[PDB]
């Protein structure tokens, strides 16, 4: 299983949730 | 783009911090 | 008989032909007796002789790889009673791996009180199916005579007669020159002489004179001065459940051998002492003892062997060891647990201690009470300690709880690759063997190599659980060298258990239950961590990290080992109720049934469901027809070890290069109907109409107190059964008969609607004429208030009436007669 | 021309870089050259540099800690070849920690005589896929491009050239953006070629200026003499490092310069092989009265004292300084990180020496599989011994599993023990042979025999199947026994069998691997006696459970305990490729039957589960069926067969409409071993034009009002005509119907009306066929008389 | 801080020397 | 051997000052 779309955005917000992220 | 490395491959935490702000 | 010889202590027969004529002058054996591993002796070396000088042994017997033995009458041609107080294998008789033997020597042994018979692991042994186990002892459904080659009756056996008493197998026998004593099965263990009956009646094994209790070598009830009374009367006490003996005699028995000693307890003059009682030699009575106390235990001849995984030798409570110990347990693939199974209840070893094939344990925490070694008895090679095959041992014992000291003994540290030499020197200083100048055989060319004892723990700097992922970061760690770091190794698996192991699930390439992830070294900072990539909601998981670093040629490890954590994922919206089915049960009531969802997401509080009524269009009415270590395969198996070897060589290659350069470069100075179903798979509704469709929403919920979270909706459209009888013609069928072939008909609409009505079947007939059918459409009926007959024939006609709808089909109402005239 | 500039000895730069000014005068840099540790630059000192000189180099080049270097043309644009005489840690060049390289400037590099290539810590580079290293390197040993990001095409490698494909790349070739990668014939890359690609003379190397001319080359392949790359140099002009001609004057002068110390670490230049060189090879004595090399008078052992009695070798840079010696005055240590098969280049470097005055230790062997480099060592005097009084040491031996021969090469250890530990690839055979020869004998001195011979075979004997018998689910095998001198030591056998599609199977003996290379092993019990000379002792085993029509690789090893014999290690059997017998080629799977029309049925199927062997035809049985078409009461008021060769479909024609079908499918591998029939049923649609009412309808009008009708059923019915829809009607009311049943039609040959009221009646009928459908026949009129 | 080696050794030495040229003779 | 003394133990300034003259 890969991390794209919902997966990707959730992982992004997790690793970077205190300074933002971008898709 | 990011689909090349994450939706079609394995993206670890360190190569996940290059798309943050 | 009558015990005509002297009482001797325990003994053994091993590797010589001179020791095969020892038991000939001993009549009572007190101690162990074994015959094992005779490879120096040859077949014809052995001699054959019969002597009635043995009647009892008071311990287990063990035969093991005796090469060159042709009969068992050479050393035991008169043994009648066998029982022991100290067990080994928990059995009383242990024939393990004997070969080159073709006949036994125990045609007198039929009394077995303590212990069972273990006939297993015996190659090239005949006469194992010419023995009545129901005669020697209790029936065969209580004895494991399996795992042999006589389960199929191999070998031919000749028993005299085919003297031998009435009974491969022909008759029962033990030796070619001696016949087995056989009597009815009901005797069981009472023994017998060759009379085809139990010796006296209630003897045990054998007796000198049949029909006399006085001569029972042993009986079934304690023997007292010529009797076999049920219990012993004072001052006598029980003795191995075959004798009555008083205090002065209970003492003089053991005093005569001065062996085994007996002490009065529980009205039982047996050779035992309750838990934690040491002896006092004035009478050799059991006396109270505090702290660690080895109580009774047999250690005669300055040594004892352990060749079983369970025995009554080190579980009695004998902590202090006054003898020697050698471990030769056959089978298995881990002597760690094999050793533990024998010395599990002993925490202080004052004897010869050693360990082999170390596995499943990295530190010893079962020898935390040992603080002294006597060494009064000399050990093999004057060495009290040995080390070998320690390839999973990572730590020795602490020095504020162990406090060991050696007053006699020597150290031998060989083949300890995983252990570090610091613990070795600690052994040398705490034990104090080098401190006494005693000679020690040390081999460090094989020790302190490929070892690691650095176990530093790391901690998770930050954690963030989600309902399908888990984020984890751990404090940045750097080994003594910044360059020496190859990443981290996070190891995890699902685990709701509060007890899980890491050895099963890895160390293979075909299956992997313990998934492993790797992480790039941290910035030189940055916290190194890990983030899950999807997991089942509402699940508990075991996770931990281990630092991977470059190893030197010296094979030194600066690794770090974080501990395991139990992180539980959270819940999510429920899944849909599996297999939803809505079927009618009556015309006014329909029902709904389903199965619990695929993914419950914790406790369920109710099932969200709705329903509404579906009607029928009017157009339908107006229409007429007129390898593997765990289950499954892996998805994360690891890279081949040769690959690792090479990447390691390249790493160290660039390293050596860097150093070569550093050297050469620098030089110093010079609303809708709803329902709630709380934990149930059924649904019932009522107050519906015959043949009417209904749609029903369906979901599943798991929490409703702070929010409404429920599975996605589902729908089914079903219609209650139709009422076929509800289409029968009712209402006064009025006739308007005329003389001009005109008859105005009037029948009324069926009782119930029954959905769409296709037409009305008017069957006006005559008897002797052709039948005339009429299709009364909706328009025709609604405009004609029934029907009218334009043109007719004379005679009394009859018109059966049946309205047609599609709710099943109606019945032809009474034929309504109208006499047409013209 | 060829060498217009001056000659400059090697130099190092760890100071300001103005030194590079020297590259404006001298077109070559003799020996090594190193630029490193430049921590005081920025990009204002590397945008004003270009040198027209530097055409040849002989040794390695060092690039380290260079700030502001954006291209490789800021040092030299015209270099063409490096002789690579010496290699800096086996690499002819190293680029370490470059923080500013973004592209490649040089455009004339066409050939590297010796060395490897290591690239690392350049994560902002470009143009690394258009250099055609194959055409640039003729000494390709190992390419090392790691720790970079250009591997991910940071720039794409697009540039404005031939643009060939020899690397599986398609981006246009170029050195920088415009400068193009020079492509020449493969035979013109050892003979040089011009900048256009024109081949050059055989006496030249790399690039040229004019084709087939030594007069205007770049790198003289053989030698340089008076402006021409001639084949050879007349002896007066002695050969010099095979790249030029040197007069005796120069040689004698250098000789005299060294002879008087005003020079340090110098060697008086003599001439050997008619080639000036600072020292004569081993076997030659120094002539200081002639300045020459002369044969040795009597024996001339060259005891060259090593650095403090020790010399470790981990690079060729350390092995190329042991020439002109016969005794290693000191100890030696060897270690190999990475690489493989490098011993090939050490035999000559180590075949001069015959004596060693120190220990010899080996760790982490990674390029030595067998010892063949020394063939002269016969005496280890050991003037410098190991700690522990050893004369030999081995450690972490994974690739090494062999030693020299011991019937042509012998050795006697005069002192020191034999350290043989943690070497599981080294057969005990060699260990014992040398323990007996070298002496201090039998049994490990300190040797960990427990860790020797564990990951490689050491078995000196073999086994061979004495009998074989194959079945389709069993394989009976019997091989010859193997017995140690001890008869209780035989621990049975280990049958190693695996599946083989094609022979790509080799014997496993302890190699490092995990996964799908493991063999299926089964234990053969050990003898339960000491051997009987009254009968045979041959071992065997009956495999059973084998897959039909499959081939398997099978061999068997022996499990023996070390005995007094020193050749007892077991016995290995050969890999037999045993194919199993065929059975029926599997029951046929997925029978498919679908009609394509009303007259054409199509039958198709998927291949069988397992066609053991080879299918030569698909036998298919076939038969016709009939759809049910009979009923009377109802209220109204051997068999054909066909074969196909390697086909999965079968078309059948000549079948009419409204007919069922029976299908049987078998698969035969032989012309009978044939699979069992498959059962599938299918039907073909009916015709809607075959059930139309045929013929007239007679309006028999009598004076009794009895219109006895006459009609007939269709020419080809489908199903059955369950009824007749005679829909006539007296005008003035809706259509009237009559239930003309089967019996009525059969009796009245249609229908017989009775009691019909006067009036013109129109009658149209449709055949009520259970299958198919008819049509409303002619609605003819008949006026029933009053 | 870790052991002064590889690039860390050079960076730590450049804080001391490297402004007047690296010593080599 | 600067790397053999400063990658084994933390070198002080004297041991670093050494290779500058």
């Amino acid at each position: 299983q890969h991390l794209c779309g919902s997966h990707l955005v959730e992982a992004l917000y997790l690793v970077c949730g205190e300074r933002g992220f971008f898709y | 783009g990011i689909v090349e490395q994450c939706c079609t491959s394995i993206c670890s935490l360190y190569q996940l911090e290059n798309y943050c702000n | 008989h009558l015990y005509p010889g002297e009482v001797c202590p325990g003994m053994d027969i091993r590797n010589n032909l001179t020791r095969l004529h020892e038991l000939e002058n001993c009549s009572v054996i007190e101690g162990h007796l074994q015959i094992l591993l005779m490879f120096k002796t040859r077949p014809e070396d052995f001699r054959d002789l019969s002597f009635p000088k043995l009647i009892m042994i008071t311990d287990y017997l063990l035969l093991f790889r005796v090469y060159g033995l042709e009969s068992l009458k050479d050393l035991f041609p008169n043994l009648t009673v066998i029982r022991g107080s100290r067990l080994f294998f928990n059995y009383a008789l242990v024939i393990f791996e004997m070969v080159h033997l073709k006949e036994l020597g125990l045609y007198n042994l039929m009394n077995i009180t303590r212990g069972s018979v273990r006939i297993e692991k015996n190659n090239e042994l005949c006469y194992l199916a010419t023995i009545d186990w129901s005669r020697i002892l209790d029936s065969v459904e209580d004895n494991y005579i399996v795992l042999n080659k006589d389960d199929n009756e191999e070998c031919g056996d000749i028993c005299p007669g085919t003297n031998c008493p009435a009974t491969q197998f022909v008759e029962r026998c033990w030796t070619h020159s001696h016949c087995q004593k056989v009597c009815p099965t009901i005797c069981k263990s009472h023994g017998c002489t060759a009379e085809g009956l139990c010796c006296h009646s209630e003897c045990l094994g054998n007796c000198s004179q049949p029909d006399d209790p006085t001569k029972c070598v042993a009986c079934r009830n304690f023997y007292l001065d010529g009797r076999c009374v049920e219990t012993c009367p004072p001052p006598y006490y029980h003795f191995q459940d075959w004798r009555c003996v008083n205090f002065s005699f209970c003492q003089d028995l053991h005093h005569k051998c001065k062996c085994h000693q007996y002490v009065i307890h529980n009205n039982k003059c047996i050779p035992e002492c309750p838990s934690g009682y040491t002896m006092n030699s004035s009478n050799l009575l059991c006396t109270p003892c505090l702290g660690p106390c080895p109580k009774v235990c047999h250690l005669l001849e300055g040594e004892k062997t352990i060749d079983s995984v369970t025995s009554a030798q080190e579980l009695r409570g004998c902590t202090v060891i006054n003898g020697s110990l050698i471990i030769n347990i056959r089978g298995g693939n881990n002597l760690a647990a094999e050793l533990e199974a024998n010395l599990g209840l002993i925490e202080e070893i004052s004897g010869y201690l050693k360990i082999r094939r170390s596995y499943a344990l990295v530190s010893l925490s079962f020898f935390r009470k040992l603080r002294l070694i006597r060494g009064e008895t000399l050990e093999i090679g004057n060495y009290s300690f040995y080390a070998l095959d320690n390839q999973n041992l990572r730590q020795l014992w602490d020095w504020s709880k162990h406090n060991l000291t050696i007053t006699q003994g020597k150290l031998f540290f060989h083949y300890n690759p995983k252990l570090c030499l610091s613990e070795i020197h600690k052994m040398e200083e705490v034990s104090g063997t080098k401190g006494r100048q005693e000679r020690n055989d040390i081999a460090l060319k094989t020790n302190g190599d490929q070892a690691s004892c650095e176990n530093e723990l790391l901690k998770f700097s930050y954690i963030r659980t989600s309902f399908d992922k888990i984020l984890l970061r751990w404090e940045p760690y750097w080994p003594p060298d910044f360059r020496d770091l190859l990443g981290f190794m996070l190891f995890y698996k699902e685990a709701p258990y509060q007890n899980v192991t890491e050895f099963d699930g890895q160390d293979a390439c075909g299956s992997n239950s313990w998934t492993v992830v790797d992480i790039d070294p941290p910035l030189r900072q940055n916290h190194p961590g890990w983030l899950m990539r999807g997991l089942k909601p509402w699940t508990q998981y075991a996770i931990f990290v281990k630092t991977l670093v470059t190893f030197s040629d010296e094979r030194r490890t600066y690794g770090a080992k974080s501990d395991i954590i139990y992180v539980q994922t959270d819940a999510t919206n429920p899944s849909v109720p599996l297999d939803p089915i809505s079927v009618s049960n009556s015309s006014s009531q329909i029902i709904l049934k389903w199965k619990p969802p695929s993914d419950p997401n914790g406790n369920i509080t109710h099932y969200l469901v709705f329903w509404e009524r579906q009607a029928e269009d009017s157009e339908l009415f107006e229409l007429d027809y007129c390898y593997e270590d765990s289950a499954g395969e892996c998805c994360s198996c690891p890279k081949t070890d040769s690959q690792i070897l090479k990447e390691l060589e390249e790493s160290s290659f660039r390293k050596t290069f860097e150093d070569y350069l550093h050297n050469v470069v620098f030089v110093p100075r010079p609303h809708r109907p709803f329902e709630k179903v709380v934990n149930k798979e059924s649904l019932v509704i009522s107050g519906l109409r015959h043949f009417t469709g209904y749609r029903i929403e369906l979901q599943a919920c798991n929490q409703d107190t702070p929010e409404e979270r429920c599975s996605v909706a589902a729908y089914v459209s079903a219609r209650t059964m139709p009422e076929a009888k509800a289409d029968d013609i009712v209402g006064p069928v009025t006739h308007e008969i005329f003389e001009n072939n005109v008859v105005h008909l009037m029948w009324q609409e069926p009782k119930e609607p029954n959905g769409l009505i296709v037409l009305y079947e008017v069957s006006y007939r005559r008897y002797g004429d052709e039948e005339l059918h009429l299709c009364v459409s909706r328009k025709h009926f609604a405009l004609e208030r029934g029907c009218r007959l334009r043109g007719l024939s004379p005679g009394n006609y009859s018109v059966r009436i049946r309205a047609t709808s599609l709710a099943g089909n109606g019945s032809w109402t009474e034929p309504t007669y109208f006499y047409v005239t013209d």
